[PDB]
Parts: structure tokens; sequence; C-alpha cells
């Protein structure tokens, strides 16, 4: 009598963030304690991201905004990301404060801002900027991550995790897996007795390549993962819902980059959010060999996810009927 | 060259049919894959043909050739018109394109980590030795587990209870020929 929902998708598609919204909306949410557990992760996010920005400034040959910052850049590439704590994506507060000055100055350097604008050439999460723009609140000694910071915190998922919750006597078991190519080898261990599959796709990564090989287009990879999944007979009697996520990031992106420059099979106004969403929808629908539900979400917007999941919930129930 | 922020987190992270028809564990992964994704007939057809090389020709016929078999495959007109080695050889020939795509798709997905039992195939492909006989024993033992697993959760192969069973019996028959049983 349990409703078993699979969260599937490529790496960084919003799977865990969707699961945190479930907890917020249909669970006990996160209190000061729960949220305070994300601080180490958020500090790891900032430090490691700045170090990528600094390394990219040098390797891309982008002039410093201010040459004196070459010193901080160095104090940053000196951070040992392989030390025991940092290797688990955790940084202690007092360590974080020691680097705050070098980081805050670095973020103000116009040359670091230039590397950022060209992130599609290397590997970075858009969330670092959110946190970089909020250093004044992470700088406070008594810093406690807001609910918003918790949803933006970035922690790569590895393995299989289950989250049981309830929505009016109905029992729900939500399975969260990793999306990297190496984590996918594990998916098959949670395929049985599945009720539905929520398939997350970052609609904004059409101008990006994979972390696994730095060559494969990120949207191209989702299309292919979706193809193997939407055509597996093990799911023939399982509803599959598509979540074109990060819609907020796609809105910003279609203004500065043309998807036409990546998918020549595209037609229409590349700078029109509506035309790009139509195309993305057509590409996924086009992968089915022979009932495709979809929503445009922004997993970090609690209110957006509440409306959407309400609709997904009645879909997963009325379909499980036949 | 440029540093990735999640690069350290993941640090430690079937060319042709003729090449996989004698490797039971790898063939089971492909077989499994094809059964959940495409039309299982073509591949089961080529594996049984190769097994033929007289009474094991009536089986093959009622399973793949005769227009009514649960596992029918496209036959060249000429063949379907009419030596015994000619047809089988030809029938196989007309499955290549279909089996070529299935193979290709399987190789792509595997690079993507989307194919079944990569873990078992990794542990297996890992072990080293010069003892062919004992290496093959390892292949079979793994293949048994996989075959055992294919038989269990297979009602998902097809709705046609007869189809999914024609598929399982077809794979068991072939697995049996390579020394693999459940
Ligand atoms: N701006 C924005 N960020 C998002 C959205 N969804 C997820 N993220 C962020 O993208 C990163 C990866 O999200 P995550 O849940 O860890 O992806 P997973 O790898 O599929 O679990 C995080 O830092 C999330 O905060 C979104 O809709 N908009
Ligand atoms: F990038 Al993942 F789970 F797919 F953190
Ligand atoms: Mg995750």
């Amino acid at each position: 009598r349990l409703v078993k929902i699979l969260l599937l998708g490529a790496g960084e598609s919003g799977k865990s963030t969707f699961l945190k919204q479930m907890r917020i909306i249909h669970g006990q949410d996160f209190d000061q304690r729960a949220r305070e557990e994300f601080r180490p992760t958020i500090y790891s996010n900032v430090i490691k991201g700045m170090r990528v920005l600094v390394d990219a400034r040098e390797k891309l040959h982008i002039p410093w905004g201010d040459n004196k910052n070459q010193l901080h850049g160095d104090k940053l590439m000196a951070f040992d990301t392989r030390a025991p704590m940092a290797a688990q994506g955790m940084v202690e507060t007092r360590v974080f404060l020691q680097y705050l000055p070098a980081i805050r100055a670095l973020w103000e350097d116009s040359g670091i801002q230039n590397a950022y604008d060209r992130r599609r050439e290397f590997q970075l999460g858009e969330s670092v900027k959110y946190f970089l723009d909020n250093l004044d609140k992470l700088g406070v000694p008594d810093y406690i991550p807001s609910q918003q910071d918790i949803l933006l915190a970035r922690r790569p998922t590895k393995g299989i995790h289950e989250y049981d919750f309830e929505i009016k006597n109905v029992p729900f078991k939500m399975v969260d897996v990793g999306g990297q190519r190496s984590e996918r080898k594990r998916w098959f261990e949670c395929f049985d007795s599945v009720t539905s599959i929520l398939f997350l796709v970052s609609s904004s990564e059409f101008d990006q390549v994979l972390m696994e090989d730095r060559q494969t287009n990120r949207l191209t990879e989702s299309l292919n993962i979706f193809e193997t999944i939407v055509n597996n007979r093990v799911f023939s009697n399982v509803s599959i819902i598509l979540f074109l996520n990060k819609t907020d990031l796609l809105e910003e992106k279609v203004q500065v980059v043309s998807i036409k420059d990546y998918f020549l099979e595209f037609e229409g106004d590349p700078h029109c959010l509506r035309d790009v969403q139509k195309f993305l929808v057509e590409c996924f629908r086009g992968k089915r060999r022979d009932p495709l539900y979809h929503h445009f979400t922004t997993a970090i917007n609690t209110e957006n996810i509440r409306l959407v999941f309400r609709d997904v919930k009645d879909t997963i129930l009325h379909d499980n009927l036949k | 060259s440029i540093i990735g922020a999640e690069d350290e987190d993941f640090e430690n992270e079937f060319q042709s049919l003729e090449q996989v028809k004698r490797r039971p564990a790898h063939l089971m992964a492909l077989l499994q894959h094809v059964a959940l994704q495409f039309e299982p007939g073509p591949l089961l057809c080529c594996l049984h043909a190769d097994m033929l090389g007289k009474k094991a020709f009536l089986d093959f016929y009622h399973s793949f050739l005769e227009k009514t078999a649960v596992l029918r495959v496209p036959v060249p007109p000429n063949v379907a018109f009419e030596v015994q080695r000619r047809f089988v050889q030809e029938v196989v020939q007309s499955q290549q394109v279909a089996v070529g795509r299935q193979l290709e798709d399987f190789r792509s997905k595997r690079l993507m980590g989307m194919t079944p039992w990569e873990q078992e195939l990794a542990q297996l492909e890992a072990w080293v030795g010069r003892d062919r006989a004992s290496y093959e024993a390892r292949e079979r033992h793994v293949a048994e587990r996989l075959l055992m697993h294919l038989e269990e959760m297979q009602h998902t192969i097809s709705t046609d209870e007869e189809k999914s069973a024609a598929v399982v019996n077809a794979i068991g028959l072939y697995m049996r020929h390579l020394g693999v049983r459940t």
C-alpha cells in the first residue's frame, strides 16, 4: 500500500533539492539544528568554488582586476582540498573566517567575475555565486543557514537513500540516487515495486558539458538517460513525470546564450524562453519508442514545488489505478 | 586542466556479437538489456543459430522462422521461399543490422552506466590469472546469478506470458549450452 517514488536524473539535476522541499512541505522541515548541519557544506562550497574561479582566471588568461589579488588567489590555491575534513566537503567555521578576507576581495575582482561569466568552459555550480553574494551573512560568527541556503547548499549524492513520509494516510517512500555515470550503476537496485518516476532535468545546462568527460553536452546526456529509462519495460506500468528544472536559470540564460548554437535541430526564437521550453519538451517526448507528463519547475522555490507536487500527486494516484 | 570543484569526490571513478557469445556473464547483461528495451527475437535468433553449429533445426524453426512463432524474426524472401546451412546462415545475415543497433545502444548506455550488472562485470573483469579454466568457472558462476535473476524478475519482459516465457526458455537453452544453469 506504499507509494514508491523514484527521483531519477543526471548529475546536478535537482534531485536532492526536490527531496528537501518534500521535507519542508510534507515533513518536519528543518530547524536551527538541522540547518546548522549544512554550514560546513556551504563553507566548503564557497572555498572550493572560489578556488575554481581563481584557477580559471589563470588558465584562461584573464587579467586580474587588481594584480595585488594575486596574493589571495595564491593563499586560496594553497587550501588543501584533500585534507580529511575538506575531502568530505566540510570546512570548519574558524577556518572559513581565516579565508573570508581573501575570498571577499577575490569576488570583487573584475577578473574573477569574468571567469565566472565563462563557467561553461570549466566546472562550477551556479549556487557558489548565490553564497558569494552573501558573504556578509556567512561572515557573521553566529551564522545559521537560512532555509534558502539549505536548498542551495551543494552536496553530491552517492548511493541510495529512502525518505518515507505521509500525505493524508497515503504512505510515500521517496528514493534519492546519484546521477553521475558511476552512481547510475546502482539505480537498478531500486527499480522494483515502483509506483512512479520523477525525472529531473536541468533545463539550463544546454551550453554545458559533463563533469565525467568534459566533452559530452549536458542536455544530450539527459536525453539519453531518459531514453533508456522511459523505454525500459520494467516501467511500462509506472507513471513517468518529466521535471524541466532550474527554469529560473533558463530564463536568465536564454537572454545571453542561444541554444541554437548547441542544437542545430532547433527552430524559433532562441532568446524566447517559451520556444526553448517547447523544444526541450519535444526532445524528451521524442525519445519514447511508442502519456508524457511534464512541468517546468524551480526546485529551490518552495512555493513552486508545493503547487507542482500537488499536481504530480494526483497524477501518480489516478494512473496507479489502471 | 582547470580544477573541478567535485573532481576529487569522484576521483576513483561488446565490440561484436562473436566477441560476447562465449562470455556468459557479459552476454546475460546484453541479453537482459535487449529484453527490456528492444525486440528480443533477432539476438536470440543469432545465438541459437550459432548453437546449431539437425533436430535442433525444428526447434529453431518453430521459435524463429515459422510465421507464427512467439519469437518470429524477419526472414529473407528467398529463404522463406525455399541448403539447411544456407538458410540458417542467411537468416542470421538478415539480423545483423538489427543486432548491430542493439549492440551499439548497449555500448553507449554502458559508457553511461545505464546497463545492467556493471558491478558484477567489473569484479569479474578485474580478477587476473593465466588459468583459463578457472577464469571461465568464475564467468559461469556469475552468469548463473544473473540468469537466476533474469528468470525471477522477468514478468516485465512482456505482457504476453507466452512471449516472456519464450524469451526465458530461449536464453536458458542458450545459457545451458555454455554451462550455465539456475
Ligand atoms: N537556481 C537554482 N538552483 C537549483 C535548482 N535546483 C537545484 N539547484 C541547485 O543546483 C545544485 C544541485 O542540486 P541537487 O539537488 O544537489 O542536484 P542532484 O545532483 O540532482 O541532487 C544545488 O546547489 C541546488 O541548490 C533550481 O531550480 N534553481
Ligand atoms: F549530482 Al547527484 F545525486 F546526481 F548529487
Ligand atoms: Mg543528490
